[PDB]
Formats: structure tokens, C-alpha cells, sequence
């Protein structure tokens, strides 16, 4: 499945590249034990090759994804009470989730709500936080640029 | 887990040190390793103590 | 305490470390403490004593 020098996403630290597999073993079997490595965090993570969809390290989303995440946006019509906190605790759960799609969803929201109001703070940190991360993964799905895919953004962002 | 305490060079020079009243020291880099027992990884990081 | 109020499958070791109580271990121990003195140097002899 996975092969050397892979561009992988790894939850919920996003894109990385795996260097080499480890024979190294427990109770006499070595088996596949890939090592991964990020830029962001900075850190070598060992992962066996048997748990990969279970832990969810997965292959870069394609072009079928960004326009998944482009119709996605201009559509922001959605309904939140007066409880904003819960509103905060749900795109918590959200981003706890590490969705692709929803995690675009509530940075449009975001988008949708400072575009109206304004934010709190640990608000504006959760949609710079959650854009930040969104931003990698697109700007590694099309294999480009980060401030280049933020000059797509602002044309998509409402545009 | 932890491993490898190793240290870096030092700041500034003693009578730079002395004069600008900073102190003499140097940083500790150690590299930690998490593990879950649950699916099985390490988390090697060169942590800035 | 913070293994288990984190969340599983998402924390790393610089999540997991605070170095501010050892620093300020440390920083505690140089300062304000009955064996920490200063050198006292009013002649090398007594900087050797």
C-alpha cells in the first residue's frame, strides 16, 4: 500500500514523509514497522504498517476533495442557538473529529461569522488554528504553495 | 520515556555574561518517547528542557 | 495528571511537557538558598577558602 517518500496525511498532525520501514520486533516478529516523520511537529513517529487505517494515516486527498470542499463553500446557510458555547464545544467535537469537509465547514462558519461580527479570542485562535492546519493540507493536496493557496482562499472565502 | 540528555553550546561568553548581568548557562536538549500501549508507537522529540 | 484529561491518539511529548517547574527548580536552587553564597572574594585566598 504505502511505498517510500510517501506525502501521508497523519491525524491530527496533517502531511509528513515517511523515511524508511524498521524491522524491529516484539516477541520475535519483526514486522512492518514504517517510521514516519512530520516538519510541523517536528518528531519521528514509528508506526506498525498493520494499524495505519486504524490509527487513520492516510494518502493526500485529490482534486475530487478540494472541489468536495469548494462546493462545500458558498452554501454557509446553517443555524446555530444562542448557545454558543455549545456552538464552540460542537466544532470542538468537530475538529476533535479531524474531518476534512467539516473541518472546511467550520472555518467557512468562521469565515461567515467575522465576515458578520467578529470574534472572541480563543474563537479567532480556534479558526486560525483550524485554517492553519486546512491551509497545510490543501496547499500539500495540490502540492503548491501555502500562501498560494491562501490567495485561493480569499477567492473562495466568500467570494 | 526519555533518552539522551546532551547539552548545547552556552549563550554568551563569561565577561559578557558578568558585565550585562545575564547568567552563564547553557540548554538541555532530551529526547523524550511516548509510546502507546494501545496501538503501538514512539513519539521521538528533542525536547528543549 | 494531563495523560488522561488529553485526548488519546493526538498528544505528543511537547504537549505533554511542561518544563516550568524544573526551571523553577533550578532557578530556586541558585538563588535564595542556604548553600548557594556568594564567592566570597575579597582576596584569592578566601576564594579558595
Amino acid at each position: 500500500i504505502f511505498k517510500v517518500g510517501d506525502t501521508v496525511v497523519y491525524p491530527h498532525h496533517g502531511a509528513a514523509l515517511v523515511e524508511a520501514i524498521e524491522t524491529r520486533t516484539i516477541k520475535g516478529e519483526q514486522k512492518e514497522y514504517l517510521v514516519l516523520k512530520v516538519a510541523q511537529g517536528d518528531l519521528t513517529v514509528r508506526v506498525p504498517a498493520e494499524n495505519a487505517e486504524y490509527v487513520g494515516v492516510r494518502d493526500v486527498v485529490g482534486q475530487e476533495g478540494l472541489d468536495k470542499v469548494f462546493q462545500v463553500l458558498r452554501a454557509p446557510h446553517t443555524e446555530e442557538p444562542t448557545n454558543w458555547s455549545r456552538r464552540y464545544k460542537a466544532n470542538l467535537e468537530k475538529l476533535a473529529s479531524g474531518d476534512v469537509n467539516k473541518v472546511a465547514e467550520v472555518v467557512r462558519d468562521l469565515w461567515r461569522r467575522d465576515q458578520e461580527r467578529g470574534l472572541s479570542a480563543g474563537e479567532k485562535r480556534m479558526l486560525a488554528k483550524a485554517r492553519q492546519i486546512l491551509v497545510g493540507e490543501l496547499a500539500l493536496a495540490e502540492s503548491t504553495d501555502d500562501a498560494k493557496a491562501e490567495t485561493i482562499l480569499d477567492e473562495v472565502l466568500a467570494a | 520515556s526519555f533518552s539522551d540528555p546532551r547539552f548545547d553550546d552556552v549563550k554568551a561568553p563569561v565577561d559578557e555574561c558578568k558585565d550585562k548581568d545575564m547568567t552563564y548557562a547553557a540548554p538541555l536538549f532530551v529526547t523524550a518517547e511516548f509510546i502507546n500501549n494501545n496501538t503501538g508507537e514512539i513519539k521521538s522529540q528533542t525536547v528543549f528542557m | 495528571e494531563r495523560m488522561t484529561t488529553q485526548d488519546v491518539e493526538a498528544i505528543t511529548p511537547q504537549t505533554l511537557i511542561n518544563i516550568r517547574p524544573v526551571v523553577a527548580a533550578i532557578k530556586e536552587f541558585f538563588g535564595t538558598s542556604q548553600l548557594s553564597q556568594f564567592m566570597d572574594q575579597n582576596n584569592p585566598l578566601s576564594g579558595l577558602t
